[PDB]
């Protein structure tokens, strides 16, 4: 395949090599988040408007 | 006893011990196993 203005290669190796084997796939990695949430704050007396 | 010579090939490569539902009797030995060796016969011994 030719991408930008450079000449590369393209495989999945999902099919010749890892198929109907027990180990997993190692290109799915795993991202990682942390959320974060306040419970029981209180604004003031001035932001309390509908 | 397992068979001798294989009539056809197979052409699908698939985990098969995930897919046990479809067969009847399915057994899975992990490396030469010593017991599909030995070979035992009944035999009639002529008639009068």
């Amino acid at each position: 395949v030719v991408v930008g203005d450079r000449l590369v290669f393209l495989e999945a190796l999902e099919k010749r090599v890892y198929q109907a084997t027990q180990v997993p796939y190692p290109l799915v990695g795993n991202l990682d988040v942390t959320f974060v949430m306040p419970l029981g704050v209180f604004k003031p007396a001035a932001d309390r408007y509908a | 006893r397992p068979a001798i010579l294989p009539s056809g090939q197979i052409l699908s490569n698939i985990e098969v011990h995930s897919h046990r539902a479809l067969f009847d009797i399915f057994k899975r030995f992990r490396s030469d196993d010593n017991n599909l060796y030995g070979a035992e016969f009944d035999a009639l011994l002529g008639t009068y």
